[PDB]
């Protein structure tokens, strides 16, 4: 029909998954992070260093 | 409560945790907290033999896993008359 054009050469834009970094371990629960286990910031030695 | 127990550890995260368990366990009286020096902290407790035993065992096993934990803990059933100079 109406002559379109191709151009581009690279198709879809390179969208990055904002989720990345990781590297270290999330800061001892209580601030974010799902799943997991450990303790409700119990008096247990874990407490802060619950990990 | 002539029967005497005492909880000693390195740093007082376990010391106050154990003392909390002490008072938490029975009608025991915390008579003194002492800074040994070099990081050791001691907490004294007075009461009868059974109550002191329950308190000391509860606190010791509770505090063995917190931070750096207990160092040692035992009980005196019939403390000598020198306890008053000792406190």
């Amino acid at each position: 029909r109406n002559p379109s054009r191709a151009g581009f050469m690279g198709a879809m834009p390179p969208v990055d998954n904002k989720r990345n970094d990781e590297t270290e371990k999330p800061d001892f629960l209580i601030t974010g992070s799902s799943g997991n286990t450990r303790d409700g910031q119990l008096v247990t030695f874990s407490g802060g260093a619950r990990g | 409560g002539i029967a005497l127990g005492m909880i000693e550890t390195r740093g007082l995260v376990p010391a106050i945790e154990a003392a909390d368990a002490m008072t938490k366990a029975a009608e025991v009286r915390l008579i003194g907290r002492e800074f040994v020096g070099g990081g050791y902290v001691t907490v004294l407790v007075r009461g009868e033999t059974g109550a002191v035993n329950a308190a000391v065992r509860a606190g010791a096993d509770a505090c063995e896993r917190v931070g750096d934990g207990l160092v040692a803990a035992h009980i005196i059933a019939r403390p000598h008359r020198e306890v008053e100079p000792a406190l």
